[PDB]
RNA sequence: AAAAUGGAGA
RNA sequence: GGGGACGGGUGAAACAGGAUGAUCCCGCCGAGACCGCCGGCCGCGCAGGCGCCUGCCAAGACCGCCUCUGUCAAUCAAGGGCGAAGGCCGGGGGCUAGAAGGCGAUCAGACACCACCGUAUUCCCGGCCGUAAACGGUGCCGCCCCGCGGCCGGCGCGCGCGUCCCGCCGGCCGCCCAGGGAAACCGGGAGGCUCCGGGCUCUGGGGGGAGUAUGGCCGCAAGGCUGAAACUUGAAGGCAUU
């Protein structure tokens, strides 16, 4: 419940260590991530370093309690941009969906919907965002397999790409993360495709970021707890 | 006139006096008359520039390197050569760097290079044919051409020398620290023969 | 794979006359 | 016409002498050599090599630094997209 | 003196196909002759599964689901036994016998 | 798709004049519609035209590429480095906005 | 460390290619109710107390 | 208050090891194997392996003041295999008897999105 | 894991 | 960067890895291939063949039509155009597998099978080769059929409008009724045929010798393509029953 290292002796390579609290963007309302560890700084190693720029993974249920339903899907990787206070404050890095859930997605009788969307963050973080779909069978179609019709399929992949530029063509990060926290980008995305054509699980499969600015001082403090200003 | 690689004459504005200084650099392919190399820490990486290799991304294609910092030129000058940044490592401000042949060796960030492969690349392929375009293209160089076998001489001149039915006499390869009349053979050999063509 | 191992026996054989019918003239 | 039906008509300039191989392998360089691309500048084919590595076409009086045998050496025409991809990446 | 009408194969209006080889074998095979068996598991062995889920540190968690696919190679399906040859009137038995819905690689 | 009919569209019914001193011509007067001028452009063409265009507020947009090939869109075997469009036959949805 | 004494619940099937194993279902006398099938040799009936085990070693059903 | 660990345990064919690790995962807990605690090379990745090398550092772990662990079950993966590997589970079973808590399990085998030549020839293994 | 013959002719 | 002695490999073993710290665990990166699950009695295409995302260019087949053309048709020697892999010829490239070649370990030999390296190759461009169990072991264009169901392409049919039914279907097919077949089996034919005669190219004539010899042609070569005999000797073979 304490820095381990600090009252515990621990083994002769661990003997000198350190652990540090690491804590999230206020969008995860339990901001603890817990405490990674790293040397005491001897001068070899800069006891900071280390910590302003890892990455750690949390899974959504872990980053903020709530619904198994929407939580172990959805991994979020921090990776840290800042030391202050002798804690890790970690920011935005990327998005995965456990291979369980991509398992599951895939079934016989559907051709799967895979797009790769570019987005220029106002911020800075050029950020790509992968969406995946895949078809289900009509209620009452004779047929058991509900392979599309080739045109509806090039509307399809037309679709998707389109909503996904509307919803985060102008978003910076900070409105990024809670748009896929709350899934209600995700569900937007089903709302437009659903017309198109029956289509089931339009979830983005992961989002990553291709380059990110140098100085994202202001973008910690925003992520950290400037909540108060937006939304 | 001795080197086959092309030299590109570009003048840059002399920093103190009006008129321009002119400095001769190795062409890198892709040179054109009139291109403007813009060349500094702040250059971009269009082919051309000369740029600090600290600055300079992972995986780049350079001709000139500087062995260590302001050396004004030094490894991968040759036609068709280049050499490829494998990292900018910040550990101790060292770049990573391929040399052509392939070693990988170490030069200060602040060292300094010309980004695109350096220009005539092909040189060698086309055989150097009748030994009178051999006469030519030695005529620019040293006054190396043409070369005379050790087995052939008389003895009082070659270690190889020549015995009743020119026979080398004894194994080519000599000891790296050789007195210099004797090293003749190939110089401290690792290894000689063809094996399993030369890649393990 | 017998056949495989007659057919290029047989084209070794072909060969071997080649070299006998061009180097004896 | 086709004067010397064997494909050696650039290196038919040589005769029964140097080889075989060497004789095939030049006809393909020799006729690289001689050959008129296309300036990027002019681009019409007008250049020519004035001497082995620099190039010049004649309609756009500019001399490019290419290759020995050909005015885009293979590896370069790779190298000047990976320095657009670093390039562009970077900004 | 053909054996099977569909000659182990399912191509109809094709010429080629895609190889994919054996985990077992490793031998290539053609889409067409490999078993291509589906199989869900749960990453957990079952036996195990009662005190992992004693240690449900997070709330509502489930075990998780593996989905992957079986390609043996058809030398590596008989000796495996994934298969087993059978009579001309059964040779046309569109089925896997033993029922077993049941949802784990080993059948219980 | 749209780009390239175009081309060919205005060269059955819209005047183009191929060229680059025929379009400063047109330019000046304030004859002008559209201006689509290759890659391989002289830079002081670019930087020419682009000060002679914004002053007769005529719209110019670069070709996707090649001289030559601005010369086999409007039909031409000989190199077209830059187009003047006037009175164009079938709109003009391709020069940008 | 101790041997745990265990309850032979059922006697399962004979197996190891010669019948001598009979591998048994079992559940622990003393402990929090471990119940597992384990190897047995020798002959085995239902509620037997078996005080010879280590407990961690697991035994299976499939045969 | 707490603190939790990922584990990312590898199963092998040829011998498994169990590599408790922190967060990022640069720094590492402890390092364990099977083929350190038995003297057979068939038996190096054997079921008895793993629940023998657990637990054994089971303690090392607990004084490291990392009670809790994230299990991250690898098997080979890659070209070949996919599947779990005989020993896996077995690791797991051994610690979580030990004190050890685990809040979530995934599996992190390198899947391949369109792999590179399968090892061995066109004819597999003629074993 | 290895694991090779089986004279002729009723 | 962390950490701490084993790691590889198997059927067991060993060959080579590793306190200059391997395996392992994460980040960062560099090329080069590959396009995973979805991925199919699916579809496409003259076949060989066809699976990254974005676009761009020329098509193809299809169905529907009160759209002209008016036999422009079928099969086709000669003549062309393609054609998997491997091979070759010069470059470029080289991530993995890996003909050779090396090892270790097997067995009386292990030349091999199996482990571990590893060159040519594989990938790209520009040419040559022109062959495969290139197989549906079944040339093409027609006609007539016996019913029961799928899959894909349109296009109609009424229906409380649901990928609802029902046809027109062009293709993908499964089982199969007579009929045929030495049989096996085919039956969207291999049937309508000893009651043996739509059209048109190709091919065969016991098993060897022999795809050999000899010419010609082709290829850089490897090889291709064309193609006998002297002599042998009684079966070779086909599908099925125990």
């Amino acid at each position: 419940g304490k820095k381990k290292i600090t009252q515990r002796k621990n083994p002769d390579p661990y003997l000198k260590k350190e652990w540090y609290p690491v804590i999230a963007p206020a969008h995860f309302k339990s901001r603890h991530i817990g405490q990674t560890p790293v040397t005491k700084t001897a001068g070899l190693r800069v006891a900071t370093d280390v910590i302003n720029h890892r990455v750690y993974e949390v899974n959504l249920g872990d980053l903020n309690p709530g619904a198994e339903d929407l939580n172990g899907n959805t991994k979020f990787y921090l990776q840290t941009q800042l030391v202050s206070d002798g804690k890790c404050l970690t920011n935005f890095h990327g998005m995965d969906i456990t291979r369980h859930k991509y398992g599951s997605l895939f079934r016989k009788g559907c051709d799967c919907i895979d797009v790769f969307m570019d987005i220029p963050t106002t911020d800075g973080y050029l950020l790509r965002v992968f969406v995946i779909a895949f078809t289900d069978r009509f209620r009452f179609q004779r047929r058991k397999n509900c392979h599309v019709k080739g045109r509806v399929i090039r509307m399809m992949r037309a679709g998707i790409y389109e909503t996904l530029h509307n919803e985060l063509g102008k978003v910076s990060i900070p409105v990024l993360v809670t748009k896929l926290s709350n899934f209600e980008v995700n569900a937007k995305l089903t709302e437009a495709l659903q017309k198109i054509t029956m289509c089931r699980d339009v979830m983005i499969r992961r989002v990553k970021v291709v380059k990110r600015p140098r100085n994202t001082m202001e973008l910690l403090s925003t992520m950290h707890d400037s909540n108060q200003v937006r939304n | 006139r001795g080197r086959g690689a092309p030299l590109a004459r570009v003048q840059f504005p002399n920093m103190r006096g009006e008129g321009r200084v002119n400095e001769l650099f190795i062409a890198p392919e892709g040179m054109y008359t009139g291109q403007e190399v813009f060349s500094g820490n702040k250059a971009t990486l269009h082919i051309g520039n000369i740029l600090p290799v600290g600055n300079i991304p992972e995986g780049t294609y350079v001709c000139n390197v500087e062995e260590k910092p302001m050396d004004r030129g030094c490894l991968a000058r040759a036609s068709g050569t280049y050499c490829l940044v494998v990292a900018h490592n910040m550990e101790t401000n060292k770049t990573r760097i391929r040399l052509p042949s392939g070693q990988k060796k170490l030069i200060s960030s602040k060292a300094r290079a010309m980004i695109g492969l350096v220009a005539g690349g092909g040189r060698t392929d086309k055989p150097l044919l009748k030994a009178g375009n051999a006469y030519h293209k030695y005529k620019a160089k040293r006054n190396c051409w043409p070369v005379v076998r050790g087995v052939a001489m008389n003895p009082v001149d070659h270690p190889h020398g020549g015995g009743n039915h020119q026979h080398i006499g004894v194994s080519s390869c000599v000891p790296r620290n050789a007195v210099p009349g004797q090293k003749v053979g190939l110089i401290a050999a690792r290894r000689t023969g063809c094996s399993g063509g030369k890649r393990r | 794979m017998r056949a495989k191992w007659a057919k290029k026996r047989m084209r070794k054989l072909k060969r071997k006359r080649r070299h006998m019918k061009a180097r004896s003239k | 016409m086709a004067k010397r039906t064997k494909k050696v008509g650039l290196t038919g300039k040589y005769g029964t002498r140097y080889g075989r191989a060497a004789r095939k392998q030049l006809l393909k360089i020799e006729t690289s050599q001689k050959a008129k691309y296309t300036c990027p500048f002019c681009a019409k084919d007008k250049v020519r090599r004035t001497a082995c590595g620099i190039w010049t076409c004649r309609s756009c009086s500019k001399t490019m630094a290419g290759g020995a045998y050909s005015l885009h050496t293979e590896p370069a025409n790779a190298a000047r997209a990976t320095i657009r991809r670093l390039r562009l990446a970077r900004e | 003196p053909v054996k099977r009408r569909n000659n182990g194969r399912s191509k109809y209006n094709c010429g080629h196909t895609n190889i994919v080889r054996c985990q077992n074998c490793h031998r290539c095979v053609p889409k067409d002759k490999v078993i291509k068996r589906f199989t869900i598991r749960n990453i957990v062995d079952n036996t195990i599964a009662d005190d992992v889920l004693n240690a449900c540190v997070i709330q509502g968690f489930a075990i998780p689901k593996l989905y992957n696919k079986v390609q043996y190679c058809v030398s590596c399906s008989i000796h495996n036994h994934i298969v087993r040859v059978r009579s001309r009137e059964d040779r046309k038995i569109r089925t896997p016998p033993k029922r077993f819905p049941r949802n784990s690689s080993q059948k219980k | 798709d749209s780009i390239s009919l175009t081309l060919t569209l205005v060269v059955k019914s819209g005047k183009y004049t191929l060229g680059t001193d025929q379009a400063i011509r047109n330019i000046r007067d304030g004859k002008a519609q559209l201006v689509f001028m290759a890659n391989n452009c002289p830079p002081l063409v670019k930087s020419q035209v682009d000060y002679l265009c914004h002053l007769s507020k005529t719209p110019v947009r670069v070709f996707a590429g090649s001289s030559r090939e601005l010369g086999i869109a409007v039909g031409r075997q000989f190199n077209v480095s830059i187009m003047t469009i006037l009175e164009a036959g079938d709109a003009d949805l391709t020069s940008i906005l | 460390p101790e041997p745990i004494n265990a309850r032979v619940i059922e006697v399962l099937g004979r197996t190891s290619s010669r019948g001598g194993i009979t591998q048994v279902k079992v559940e622990f006398m003393t402990g929090e109710k471990r119940q597992i099938i384990r190897n047995v040799i020798g002959p085995v009936r239902k509620d037997d107390i078996l005080v010879l085990m280590e407990s961690e070693r697991e035994a299976r059903r499939l045969r | 208050s707490e603190a939790f660990a990922v584990c990312h345990i590898y199963a092998g064919k040829n011998d498994t090891f169990i590599h408790v690790t922190d967060l990022s995962g640069r720094e590492t807990i402890g390092r364990v194997s099977g083929g350190m605690k038995v003297k057979r090379h068939c038996d190096e990745p054997s079921a008895y392996a793993a629940m023998q090398a657990t637990q054994d550092l089971i303690e090392i772990i607990t004084d490291r003041g990392i009670t809790a662990v994230h299990i991250k079950i690898r098997a080979d993966g890659g070209t070949g295999k996919r599947v779990y590997g005989g020993g896996s589970a077995a690791g797991i079973r051994a610690l979580v008897r030990g004190g050890i808590k685990i809040g979530r399990i995934e599996d992190s085998t390198p899947i391949p999105t369109d792999r590179t030549r399968h090892k061995g020839g066109r004819r597999g293994r003629r074993l």
